[PDB]
């Protein structure tokens, strides 16, 4: 058995839209291998 | 050549060998 936590309350944190772009075709393309951990949400044009 | 200038939008287009040839010497 295990005793579990609970969700608190509707708390709203919105994200924001950053500005840069990238081209680089290698797998790391940043600091490490996976990409959806290291890609900025939704970027501005 | 403004077709190529349109077809290249958002393209934006040996130092790490230097810092490893010293450590391969050591």
């Amino acid at each position: 058995t295990l005793i579990n936590q609970h969700i608190l309350k509707p708390a709203p944190p919105p994200t924001e839209i950053p500005a840069r772009l990238q081209v680089k075709p290698p797998q790391p393309a940043a600091m490490k291998i996976p990409n959806r951990p290291t890609l900025l949400g939704g970027s501005a044009i | 050549s403004d077709y190529e200038r349109l077809m290249l939008l958002l393209s934006d287009r040996f130092m790490r060998l230097r810092f490893v040839e010293a450590w391969r010497k050591k």
